[PDB]
């Protein structure tokens, strides 16, 4: 019955490398 | 550290065939490309879409950096695609490998779909949201949504975070940068991609909304 969802995230801080 | 453009197959048939491969997949899921990020009704406005609202701060895209996306965008359009290959795996489902070298730095694509408010997001069965902008106030975060509209990065695969062995197939990045005051989210590659290696990188790199202790 309860309903949850999946995310991705990403750093928008420290660049590549 | 500088953004490379990457380097598209130079046999005309190798990148008809990689355009093939993502045509067939998008066909799959019953879905229209889109290489860059929609705003459609009902959804987020491209006014929310704005970086000063990111909690903590943006970091800004480069001069340098810019023109690099623009060439590798004016490349796709004109028909150089990056050299990746969407292949389905029975125990991944859809994934991207490189279908040519890929040296470190270069940038690999855009993620791209609709942009919508998390808040109306929440209980989405969508398989593929990326998280666009994190704002203090949680009804101004922002969610990217390839789930009918979207490119290449939504196949792209992440490694299992509860492996002490899996952290060693990331071989690429995902991060987020301010572009002439927008929310972007991009994908560079880490580290030197060979031809047929599997593209995985961190779907957990900033908040933990990924659960991935069942992945391979
Ligand atoms: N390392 C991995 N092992 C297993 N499944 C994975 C994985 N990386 C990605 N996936 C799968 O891909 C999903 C993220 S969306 C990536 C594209 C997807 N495989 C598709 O066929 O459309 C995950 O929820 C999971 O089902």
């Amino acid at each position: 019955q309860l309903a949850k969802a999946a995310r991705k995230s990403a750093p928008a801080t420290g660049g590549v490398k | 550290r500088r953004l490379l453009p990457f380097v598209s197959s130079e046999d005309p048939a190798q990148r008809l065939k990689q355009m093939g491969t993502l045509a067939s997949a998008l066909t799959e899921l019953q879905m229209e490309f889109s290489d860059d990020l929609t705003y459609s009704s009902g959804m987020a406005p491209r006014s929310a879409n704005q970086a000063r609202f990111e909690e903590g701060g943006m970091q800004v895209l480069t001069k340098e950096d810019i023109e690099t996306l623009e060439q590798c965008r004016a490349m796709c359009k004109r028909g150089d695609c990056p050299p990746l290959l969407v292949v389905f795996d029975s125990r991944e489902g859809f994934t991207v490998e490189a279908d040519g070298q890929i040296k470190d730095m270069t940038f690999i694509a855009e993620y791209t779909g609709d942009v919508d408010y998390i808040r109306n997001r929440e209980h989405d069965d969508c398989d593929s949201m990326m998280t666009l902008l994190l704002a203090k106030d949680p009804s101004s975060s922002l969610v990217i949504c390839p789930d009918k509209r979207g490119n290449i990065a939504r196949f792209i695969s992440g490694i299992n975070n509860h492996t002490l062995d899996a952290k060693k197939k990331q071989n690429c990045k995902c991060v987020r940068y301010s572009v002439n005051g927008e929310c972007r989210v991009f994908l560079v590659a880490t580290r030197d991609i060979a031809k047929g290696e599997r593209l995985y990188y961190d779907y957990n790199g900033y908040e933990h909304e990924y659960p991935t202790q069942h992945f391979v």
